């Protein structure tokens, strides 16, 4: 087709690659994000972690 | 559908209990220890028998066994 | 019919077979060349690196697959020290030549069904007829010893990229010890195990190569009939390198599992 | 050049019969046409002459023996004398136009590569591509496709070329020009060249020969003066390319001075025979068919 | 210069899919040739499906079933027996038995629309070939690699029962009480989105290829070989970022 | 000759799964029993 | 006949691939020296039981 | 029927080019045809007429309208002016040809289905298939695809039709046959009628205008009359199929009557509109060719 042959194929190609990059990287990431997930962190002090991950 | 326990407790064909001539015996036990249908009976810890259904009668456990 | 197609298909793979010798001491240059072009790719799979890149990237997701979840459910168990034992025998059993048998079907299989078809449509099967060439001999013959020829490297890369991204995904991403990991891989892994799943991979990459030619050999219906004799050498190729590697391992494994952990 | 005798040749792809009852007679080097409307099936008769199609019934006999049963050791044999034109050349893209011209030559002659050069550079000059022998068939264009597919069939010296379709994908600027090439090669090797094709402009100038396919059936055989005087309908109305008489719109409805060889070429002694051959016929045509082919031949 | 050649088949292809998606949310949808689509997908990829599933499924359950029997609990066979099938060989099976026969069908009938000059046909008639043809397509493809998938789990999940239990004489009990051990909601849902994203990805190769195809004499077969393999390759890479995202929220965690 | 062959490939595919399927269940190799 | 010197690129250079995947997978991989028993000598032992 | 002004059109497909400064002004009704050797690229020409494919340079300015500028929207309607015949008819395998023929019926108009079958039949037994509706494109030829395309091009009342090679795959007869339904198409409806093709019968009874393309340039775009008498060696050459000219062996080595309307058919008024440009031209030919063409029209 006309549209899919147009001389603007590599513009498309660098911002569809972009948004496939920014999904993959926010779908891995979006539990741990801070800005939708936030909670205070506290602290404590042990001796040893004891094995603890 | 009402009666749905899960996957884990509707009898399964084959096995010993399921052939022609088995007898069913019902056993009312204190309490199951979370025992699930399909269980394996023993006697003289030989594989012998399989339990059908663990229905709860009367707030006792009554194990039907194959 | 479905026996009459049978005997088609039989006669075609034992005319194959029957002038391997034929093809090998008339035709070495074109054998050579079909080496090339199968291990190296053509048209414009060939850039990127052919059939050996296809095959890498997806030994490779195979391997991490294994790697990934392997890791994850073990250490849900706790018992993750056993994931480089875990993963040997992922790759070799069942992954590694199931999916390299995949790959190959894809790239070298679905090449040569198009390759042929283009033969056929464009008359050049008979143009071989007419100067009086065995075109079976010419053809199929070939392109047989040369996927026999390249195999062995394809599937060598194949289970080293496969044991590469395993060791790399538990002991990098992971942060697994090389050591334990090391030990359980080599402590666990038997060479008869990757000979005999070398074996299979020979025979599967016969098999896929006759079916291939054979749905390439008799295309018809223009250009169009192509890809459709494409699509069903796919599945068909699908179907029979799933049951060789089922069969092989049913036979290997019966009575000796080939594996000891406790006393 | 030889002589191929069909008798009672029919073709049927299951129920569909493509035609039935052919009889001819091509003489020995001289140049023969097909003709007909658009799909009568004269590709799948060319096929059928050299093995590559097996008619139901009939006979194809070249020298003595019946090609159509005889052994595939005896048929790689009989295919020797053979040099095919496809509608496109046939060439392998794989290897170039030289290797594709000496192919023939290495499978068959124990020669050496020096005479195998000078042979294929030979037979490339003599269909206009000396200097084209290092490109590949998907880089030239589909005369040059044609001229190369040619030159592949003269290396191995033909008694009979067959071409399918000479016309297809060129203007008649171009085809004339392969026409002039074809009469120049039955002049050089005399070779018998046999046509396929429904052009009008080569029935009419290039044959010694020419015959008819009409409803599955065979019209008419014969040499070139006795088909463009001929009173047959069918024959007049496809030669003259009329749209009154038996052809109808669609298949389910249904004397030019001829070419001379290139001056310098040798004699053809096709002409000479052909015109002798009809000297022979002439007393079984209508008086206005006779009187016309005396003015011809005189 | 060297990247700017794949680049601009990429563009064209995501292009192509933004204008689907176009098409499917504001142009009105095509009922008829999405049934039409979706009964050939699942007639050129059902058979196939249950006979690659089959054969890998008693594969699995064997090698599963040995290990676990020199190590001694054989009676956890059954967890990965559930765990494999859920989450890896019914969306891998779909990604073979999709782009192989579905993929490629497509690929195969889009060219040739297109060497007939049918697509041009439609263009000159002022319809628009993405809005008629390649949305179907792409629906249709999501639905049958849906129910496939659906179909592979269940069928592998019962066959590997049988075979445990009929051949390598291990506890049925075993086999149906530890099915749920490792396998949950997330597990089946992060499947059902594989499979979805599978079909979907393969259904707009195969149409993109299929609407871009080179004619010629070995256009349409070097169009469907080249379908094939991206369709492979890009469902690989997918499957592997969806199982480590899967794995990161996990049942046994 | 292909209704011939057509046989055979199927006697031989036959054959193969019998073997596999007896190599499987070692019938070949042989055992004593004991109580 | 044929030598075109892409298609013999395309061979050395399958050729190099090979022997370096053979190799490595050989000998860091698979380990048959040790397999085969490349430098290293026979040893026996006698037990009252094998202790698995 | 509407004009057709064509200038400066370019192509290239890469870094070669199809043609260059193709420039011709196309008359209304009057059936035109553009040929030339093998290979110039004239189906490309033919489809860029309509916008199936993008010229980098010229313009195409049907009506007022340059339809190369022009929206994708407004394309809408000016392709609703055309009837496009493909070289193989380019039907839909899926439905049969009465549903091929009131396909665009059904896609543009508002008609109910009793007009829909008055219209599709008509157009079928004017183009030689009255009872073939019911029959599938792989059922019949290429001549009866050919027809069934054009009837399927004949429903919505165009004023520019397309023919692609209507000779390909023809014998002389049925290539015959086809140019005198052209013909009586142009008589009864009046549209501009052009046609791309190689063919030599078609190119000396058909038309009313023509033009030639050789080595990626136009030679000459002119009437019936004044090519056929035309002293150009590329033209001279071609329209005889001679070999001595400047056309080569391959692409690397680079009056008679005329079709009349059949009887019962309404006049033609291309002619008499032709013929009074012609006398207009002729004001300016060569000398030779002056009295050629005078002696034609005066028969």
């Amino acid at each position: 087709m006309r549209t899919l042959q147009g001389s603007d194929r590599f513009r498309k190609g660098l911002m569809g690659v972009i948004v496939v990059a920014l999904i993959i990287g926010v779908g891995s990431t979006l539990t741990s994000v801070p800005m939708l997930f936030a909670v205070p962190t506290y602290y404590g002090q042990f001796a040893d972690t004891g094995g603890l991950n | 559908c009402g009666q749905w326990r899960g996957i884990a407790n509707v009898p399964l064909p084959g096995g010993p209990g399921t052939e022609s001539g088995s007898m069913t015996l019902y056993v009312q036990m204190p309490e199951t220890l979370a025992l699930n249908a399909n269980s394996r009976v023993r006697v003289r810890d030989v594989f012998v028998g399989r339990v059908r259904k663990i229905e709860l009668i009367n707030w006792v456990p009554t194990l039907t066994v194959d | 019919r479905f026996l009459d197609s049978m005997g088609h298909v039989a006669w075609f793979v034992v005319q194959a077979i029957v002038h391997v010798p034929h093809a090998f001491r008339h035709y070495r240059r074109e054998s050579l060349r079909l080496v090339a072009e199968i291990g190296m790719g053509t048209g414009a799979m060939a850039v990127i690196g052919g059939t050996v890149a296809i095959i890498g990237f997806v030994t490779l997701s195979a391997g991490s697959l294994i790697a990934i979840q392997g890791f994850a459910s073990l250490g849900n168990i706790g018992v993750e020290a056993f994931t480089g034992f875990f993963a040997a025998l992922a790759n070799i059993r069942v992954v590694a030549p199931v999916v390299t048998g995949q790959a190959l079907a894809a790239t070298v299989g679905a090449g040569a069904t198009a390759e042929l078809g283009a033969m056929r449509i464009s008359e050049e099967v008979d143009a071989l007829e007419v100067m009086g060439i065995k075109s079976i001999s010419y053809l199929v013959s070939t392109r047989i010893m040369a996927g026999a020829i390249v195999i062995i490297p394809l599937y060598a890369m194949a289970i080293l990229l496969s044991f590469m991204s395993a060791q790399l995904v538990t002991t990098i991403f992971y942060s697994q010890s090389v050591g334990t990991y090391e030990h359980y891989f080599h402590t666990f892994l038997r060479v008869d195990d990757v000979m005999w799943s070398f074996l299979e991979v020979i025979i599967m990459s016969v098999i896929v190569m006759l079916n291939h030619c054979y749905f390439g050999y008799f295309a018809s219906g223009g250009a169009v009939g192509v890809g459709e004799a494409v699509g069903r050498s796919m599945r068909t190729s699908l179907i029979a390198i799933v049951l060789v590697v089922l069969l092989a391992s049913l036979a290997l494994y019966g009575t000796d599992p080939n594996f000891n952990l406790t006393v | 050049g030889v002589q191929i005798d069909v008798t009672g040749l029919s073709k049927s792809f299951g129920s569909s019969k493509i035609w039935e009852d052919v009889t001819m007679s091509i003489p020995a080097g001289e140049v023969s046409v097909l003709l007909g409307p658009s799909g009568t099936g004269k590709s799948v008769f060319l096929k059928s002459l050299i093995g590559l199609l097996r008619p139901e019934r009939g006979s194809i006999v070249i020298d003595g023996t019946d090609i159509l049963q005889c052994s595939a050791k005896e048929l790689y044999e009989i295919r020797t004398l053979f040099g095919v034109l496809f509608q496109d050349g046939a060439l392998f893209g794989s290897m170039n136009i030289y290797d594709n011209t000496a192919f023939p030559l290495r499978e068959h002659t124990k020669k050496s590569e020096s005479e195998i050069r000078k042979i294929v550079m030979e037979k490339l000059d003599l269909v206009g591509m000396p200097n084209d022998g290092h490109k590949f068939p998907g880089e030239i264009s589909g005369g040059m496709r044609k001229r190369a597919g040619l030159a592949r069939a003269l290396v191995l010296d033909p008694e009979i070329i067959l071409c399918d379709e000479p016309d297809s994908g060129l203007d008649p600027v171009r085809t004339a020009y392969l026409s002039q090439l074809l009469i120049d090669i039955n002049a050089q090797i005399d070779a018998t060249v046999l046509i396929v094709t429904h052009n009008i402009n080569i029935a009419r100038t290039v044959p010694d020969n020419m015959g008819m396919l009409f409803r599955k059936q065979l019209v008419m055989f014969g040499p070139r003066e006795v088909l463009l005087t001929s009173e047959e309908p069918v024959v007049k109305q496809f030669l003259n390319g009329r749209r009154i008489g038996p052809i109808g719109m669609s298949e389910e409805k249904d004397v030019p001075p001829q070419l001379q060889a290139t001056p310098g070429m040798p004699e053809r002694k096709a002409v000479a025979r052909r015109k002798a051959r009809v000297r022979e016929i002439l007393h079984t045509l209508p008086p206005a068919a006779q009187a016309a082919i005396l003015e011809e031949l005189d | 210069g060297q990247l700017e050649k794949p680049l601009a088949t990429v563009g064209g292809f995501f292009k192509m899919s933004v204008m689907t998606g176009k098409a499917l949310f504001t142009r009105p949808f095509q009922w008829k040739e999405f049934v039409l689509q979706s009964w050939f997908l699942i007639r050129v990829a059902f058979l196939p499906t249950l006979a690659v599933s089959i054969p890998l499924t008693v594969l699995i359950i064997f090698t599963l079933n040995i290990l676990l029997a020199e190590f001694g609990a054989a009676d956890v066979s059954g967890a990965g027996a559930a765990l494999g099938a859920v989450t890896q060989l019914g969306p891998l099976v779909t990604v073979l038995v999709v782009a192989g026969a579905g993929s490629t069908a497509i690929c195969a009938d889009l060219g040739a629309r297109t060497v007939r000059e049918e697509i041009d046909a439609l263009e000159v008639l002022g319809i628009d070939p993405i809005e008629r043809l390649v949305v179907p397509r792409v629906v249709a493809s999501t639905f049958v690699a849906f129910m496939l998938n659906g179909a592979v789990i269940t069928i592998g999940l019962v066959g590997g029962f049988f075979f445990g239990v009929y051949i390598q004489n291990v506890s049925a009990g075993a086999y149906v009480s530890t099915l749920t051990l490792l396998t949950g909601f997330p597990e089946v849902l992060i499947s059902v989105v594989k499979a979805t994203l599978f079909g979907m990805i393969a259904g707009l190769v195969g149409c993109y290829r299929g609407l871009t195809v080179a004619g010629g004499s070995k256009g349409v077969g070097t169009a469907v070989n080249e379908t094939l393999v991206l369709c492979v390759v890009a469902l690989f890479a997918v499957n592997v970022v969806l199982t480590t995202i899967g794995v990161r929220f996990g049942t046994g965690r | 000759p292909y209704k011939l062959a057509g046989l055979i490939l199927g006697l031989v595919g036959v054959l193969v799964l019998a073997l596999t399927w007896m190599q499987f269940r070692g019938q070949f190799e042989d055992k004593v029993q004991l109580t | 006949m044929l030598l075109t010197r892409f298609i013999k690129m395309q061979l050395v250079i399958f050729l190099t691939l090979t022997l370096v995947a053979l190799v490595v997978l050989a000998l860091f991989y698979l380990r048959l020296p040790t397999w085969a028993g490349l430098g290293m000598y026979k040893l026996n032992a006698d037990l009252p039981n094998s202790g698995g």
